[PDB]
């Protein structure tokens, strides 16, 4: 019914740059924007409800495009899953973009 | 012509417009490792609780549970974050507020000493959410020395919004 | 022009377009026999119970009561078929899940044994709903041999749609 | 066309008809003296309560609390006529009914007697609104002889409209 | 304000035999229907909800005009009240279909 | 945002005569009137919701324009608060009118 994608579902970009990581979606009368980062077990809160945690509030900007970084760190590696959902949750979306901080 | 937006809808066969029916039900199970926390004791046990989203409110409903022994106080964490139903998310849990506590329901209990089980309660009340993870606060009640705690089912809700 | 459909209501004086006031509250009363059951003790009492519709919620308001002896344990039924107050269906008290408990509360008892009366307390969880058939089960909680029970009056609801 | 009315919203820059973010949530605090009354005590605390309203409910956010000694029984007066927060009307805390109780709830009591804190459940019963002034009886709970009363947060709610 | 009849307010069918109870209703913006049977002192639900009970979902079937029945017998004789209640119980209607199994 | 005002602000009136307190108020969409009463320490509730209070309910009358009493004592000499509240608390106004009961 709708559609959730990323343009470059694998980015690689040099330590201590800024990135943006792109959630492309369509289909939603009223969405909700979620992105979770994992890295091996550990799984980490970014954005929520069209809002940035605390724990990256500093450095994380957020768009319905996607979610810009200010800079990044070898820490910051991994897997960011962005879910799209639809109010009342019909309707809901998936997709990961993997980060490579070189 | 306005559109709508969730709970108000458009029933395109009648000329409709009603509040939805989900808006006073919608289910989810949140599947982890709830997290009981104090400075000289601290364990996790394995439980799956059912979530049900009424209107402006998230019910939480505990199944019955064994877990280890317990302090007279404690902290009850629970991590949103994974462990969520499909088509649910980690903002799907926070609350419409930060007044602390939000709501305060008691458990009953039973203090597994000896071979004995000694009935007692518990306050719990719901006070933090922070990115994904809720506290729920065991204020104390009855108590008494225990090798184990068995938790007769419960309930507790606190106010949200979707 | 679409419709409206309760709780969302058209005011042709004002071309207002509003939600009920009735919708946070609407007033019943089921006059029947509260049956108490567990496998080696089953008896009914006469009560008369106040319901409540607030919102996509039904409180049951309990008067206080007294009542012969209880087990450990035990359920309550609620034969919703008949005994409902003037333009109330038996529909009107359907639950909105089938989660188990859809909530729990603490009532306050006095175990009566002697010329004593002991405070306890029990724990109340709404159940199921079989045709009609509401069930709240008494998990349990403090006990003690008694004769006769005194229940001071308590609150339950559960979530429910009109 | 037609018009809105809150919780009723119609948003401009979208034709979007929705219900207001507001209406699930609505903070404010009374601040004044908890009456405590009884015919043989009475006595006034000065507490300082926050108020959430959830749709058609009204929450009262009870504070951890150390209080002069109680009967087995009880009253306890909110005279909202003087206190509320800012845009807070006296009537904002008027309940949709008269139904007695319109909700119960426990509270975790400490009896400071000696140098013994006695943990107790007390039972509390939301039962009048009279102009302006909430009537919370606390039908019993657990007792024992003490000087003092520790009460541990708690929270109650019934239903209002707005 | 509203209006709540039967078309055969008394119903008279041999045993082993099929039988359409008919509630006939309007006036209503939105309407809720109960069935219930009353066969001397027992009352039994049918119908709640524009929804069959368990105890009679095996041969009864629910129509805005009515309940129909595979069969009957000496058993079903009796009283069949049917209530029409509009969503927020401003406005509701009775009537009761007498059924005489032969 | 909004106005709340009273066209006499301060009124004398001799004892057992009628009075009415006038409350004038614009830019509400939907309002809520409260009137309380402040005589040296006590605070009196005499209109809340548009609706009378039981202890002022036999001498007194609610219209959007004030209220009006039916007679005035000793006692009734003080300060009457009005204040005008939008529904959803968005918006609201005060205004205070001296009675002088002579």
């Amino acid at each position: 019914s709708v559609t959730v994608h990323s343009s470059e579902p694998e980015v690689r970009i040099p330590e201590n740059n800024p990135v943006k990581l792109s959630c492309a979606y369509s289909g939603f009368s009223s969405p909700r924007v979620e992105w979770k980062f994992d890295q091996g077990d550990t799984t980490r809160l970014v954005c929520y409800n069209n809002k940035i945690t605390a724990s990256y509030e500093d450095r994380v900007t957020f768009l319905p495009t996607g979610i810009t970084f200010k800079s990044v760190t070898r820490e910051d590696t991994g897997t960011y899953t962005c879910m799209v959902s639809e109010e009342g949750g019909n309707s809901y979306g998936e997709v990961k973009v993997k980060l490579i901080v070189l | 012509l306005p559109t709508y937006r969730y709970p108000l809808e458009l029933d395109t066969a009648n000329n409709r417009v009603q509040v939805a029916d989900r808006f006073g039900m919608r289910t989810g199970t949140w599947t982890g490792q709830l997290q009981y926390q104090h400075p000289q004791l601290s364990w996790r046990a394995n439980v799956t609780l059912n979530l049900m989203k009424v209107d402006d409110w998230l019910v939480l409903s505990f199944s019955q549970m064994t877990t280890n022994s317990i302090m007279a106080d404690g902290k009850f964490v629970i991590n949103f974050v994974s462990g969520l139903s499909s088509g649910w998310q980690t903002g799907d849990t926070e609350p419409s507020s930060t007044i602390d506590p939000l709501s305060t329901t008691f458990a009953a209990v039973q203090f597994l000493n000896n071979g004995q089980r000694i009935d007692a309660f518990r306050i719990m009340g719901v006070s933090e959410w922070t990115d994904g993870e809720l506290e729920i606060k065991n204020y104390g009640g009855t108590y008494t020395g225990h090798t184990q705690v068995y938790w007769a089912p419960w309930t507790i809700m606190y106010p949200c919004n979707v």
